[PDB]
């Protein structure tokens, strides 16, 4: 997160830290005691599928305390339409091997209904994005969880306000822009998979997933997020599914 | 207006223009200077756009040049106060007033619902936690 | 088909603010959203066939804020819709000052007091509508043309008149600090 603040311990309770082979992989968002939502691109280079860990209640990566809970990732579900190396359909649904225990420091973020998210949450101006990603474009990652407030843009405005870059990815209906084009604030590479949470009438909801951007906090550019509202039915159906033998599951979308 | 014996009476703005309807020249002869006359004529010739009573639902019309402005009672809006605010309780209007979920029901009233871990209150719009750690709440802050 | 709205124009007088646009709908309806730079988007004029939308109630919450509206085009039935942004609009700085009205003229000797009727606006308070002076304060002055010119910081003029002569009057609302749209139209001429 570039230009953000430290999220006070316990204030981003749904934030998940994904590790592969013990190393920092990506961010994630807890939506209930068993399920985590993350970004599909986080799993592009994975070889050791039985070595994925989700950590809840994390805050400072340099110190361990009694609020941290680790769980083995039993399943990683990705849309079969997603193409590694690209941007569209950048979502992953992960099943934890055993449920986490809900505490003052581990709370799930509400996965909203599609219509409510499209007609109400989509028009709430600001939302929070968080993670232990880079503090600067191509810079070092963060030790303490960082959070940033970003304003949402309708795609037409995003396109009209963005500096033209050749061969850039299309911003599809499965994405949305949020952020600033002045080079001051944005999420970044290691924040991928993390939440874009929206506060509405006293409750927080999952509206986006840190996905991609032209660099991080680059002038003439905004952060691009996976539009979670397009995936509500897909996510709900799969959460009702029975576990499979292998970890990765490429499930049909829609 | 002109009717012979009345025209013997000396020019008067009140009699010729206020009490009767006058022409630009009659007025011009009273004011003499063209700019004084046009200043008079602009509002005089403009007409009362409020005459047809455009403001509905107990609104109040205030005339302007070639226009009017309607002052509406609190339950109405629109140029002519035609919009009933009481008939706007739909989900696209500030979530139908629902705290969490809103459902439109045509032919009858909209209803509100809540996310799993919450239940709807007596007011028909508010949601209250039914579990210790409901989703979307930050325990250390409440 | 679904074509985007164009020529979005703000029509505002004494804070009664209507957004107008083109074109007349054919198999499409509209919904308008309004917001302040950092605020949430509010919807209005839901699925209307009108090519106008009264946004008065939203702007009078804070007349000094700058608002941006957008008109959504939806195909006749009920991704993101086709839309167009309006130009920015700061009520306090851009609303037209309404046509004033001379309430009375009184001869208190060799002088005449000309009183301007309080001009009411769309901004409300104690279940009452605020006048232009209530909103503008020292920013609003009234100007009088009599037959030459007089100006006041209130709604009253005390001018010197020549013994026994009949005078005519006409007033204008003025916000001197504006460069554009600084004056209202002239009030109807009233004479002694
Ligand atoms: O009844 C409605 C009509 O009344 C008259 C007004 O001058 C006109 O502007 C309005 O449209
Ligand atoms: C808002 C309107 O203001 C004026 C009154 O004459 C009307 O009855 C109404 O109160
Ligand atoms: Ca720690
Ligand atoms: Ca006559
Ligand atoms: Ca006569
Ligand atoms: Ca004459
Ligand atoms: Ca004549
Ligand atoms: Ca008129
Ligand atoms: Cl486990
Ligand atoms: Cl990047
Ligand atoms: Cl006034
Ligand atoms: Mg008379
Ligand atoms: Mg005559
Ligand atoms: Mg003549
Ligand atoms: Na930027
Ligand atoms: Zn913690
Ligand atoms: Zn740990």
């Amino acid at each position: 997160i570039v230009g953000g603040k430290v999220c006070p311990k316990g204030e981003c309770p749904w934030q998940v830290l994904l590790l592969v082979n013990g190393a920092q992989l990506c961010g994630g968002t807890l939506i209930n005691t068993i399920w985590v939502v993350s970004a599909a691109h986080c799993f592009d280079k994975i070889k050791n599928w039985r070595n994925l860990i989700a950590v809840l209640g994390e805050h400072d990566l340099s110190e361990h305390d009694g609020d941290e809970q680790s769980r083995r990732v039993a399943q990683v579900i990705i849309p079969s339409t997603y193409v590694p190396g690209t941007t569209n359909h950048d979502i992953a649904l992960l099943r934890l091997h055993q449920p986490v225990v809900l505490t003052d420091h581990v709370v799930p973020l509400c996965l909203p209904e599609r219509t409510f998210s499209e007609r109400t949450l989509a028009f709430v101006r600001f939302s929070l994005v968080s993670g232990w990603g880079q503090l600067l474009d191509r810079g070092a990652t963060a030790l303490e969880l960082m959070v940033l407030n970003v304003p949402r843009l309708m795609t037409q405005d995003c396109l009209q306000q963005s500096r033209k870059v050749g061969d850039s990815p299309n911003i599809t209906e499965y994405m949305f822009c949020a952020g600033y084009s002045d080079g001051s604030k944005d999420s970044c590479k290691g924040d991928s998979g993390g939440p874009h949470a929206t506060h509405y009438r006293g409750t927080w909801y999952l509206t986006g997933i840190v996905s991609w951007g032209q660099g991080c906090a680059t002038v003439g550019h905004f952060g691009v997020y996976t539009r979670v509202s397009q995936y509500i039915e897909w996510l709900q159906k799969l959460m009702r599914s029975e576990p499979r033998p292998g970890v990765l599951l490429r499930a049909p979308f829609p | 207006a002109n009717a012979f014996l009345e025209e013997l009476r000396p020019g008067s703005l009140e009699r010729e223009c206020k009490e009767e309807q006058c022409s630009f020249e009659e007025a011009r002869e009273i004011f003499k200077d063209a700019e004084r006359t046009k200043l008079f004529w602009i509002s005089y010739s403009d007409g009362d756009q409020c005459a047809s009573s455009p403001c509905q639902n107990g609104g109040s019309c205030k005339d302007q040049l070639q226009s009017y402005i309607c002052f509406c009672l609190p339950a109405f809006e629109g140029r002519n106060c035609e919009t009933h605010k009481d008939d706007q309780l739909i989900c696209v209007n500030e979530n139908g007033g629902c705290e969490q979920y809103c459902s439109d029901h045509t032919g009858t009233k909209r209803s509100c619902r809540c996310h799993e871990g919450y239940s709807l209150l007596a007011d028909g719009v508010s949601c209250t936690p039914t579990v210790e750690y409901p989703c979307g709440k930050i325990p250390i802050l409440e | 088909a679904t074509v985007a709205a164009y020529n979005l124009t703000w029509k505002s007088t004494n804070f009664k603010t209507i957004l107008e646009w083109e074109p007349k709908p054919v198999n499409q309806v509209y919904t308008v959203q309004i917001s302040t730079k950092s605020g949430d988007w509010k919807s209005k004029c839901f699925y209307t066939t009108d090519t106008e939308c009264d946004l008065t109630d939203e702007i009078v919450k804070d007349v000094k804020q700058t608002y941006l509206a957008r008109v959504f085009s939806y195909p006749a039935g009920n991704g993101e819709p086709l839309y167009e942004n309006s130009p920015e609009f700061t009520p306090y700085l851009e609303t037209n000052l309404g046509q004033p009205t001379i309430q009375s003229f009184e001869q208190v000797g060799t002088k005449v007091n000309v009183t301007v009727e309080d001009e009411r606006t769309l901004v409300r308070r104690n279940n009452t509508f605020l006048s232009l002076r209530d909103v503008f304060g020292k920013d609003l002055i009234y100007t009088l043309y009599y037959w030459k010119t007089a100006k006041t910081n209130t709604n009253e003029f005390l001018i010197d008149v020549d013994k026994g002569e009949n005078y005519c009057f006409s007033v204008q609302a003025v916000i001197p600090s504006r460069t554009v749209n600084r004056k209202s139209t002239d009030s109807p001429v009233e004479c002694m």
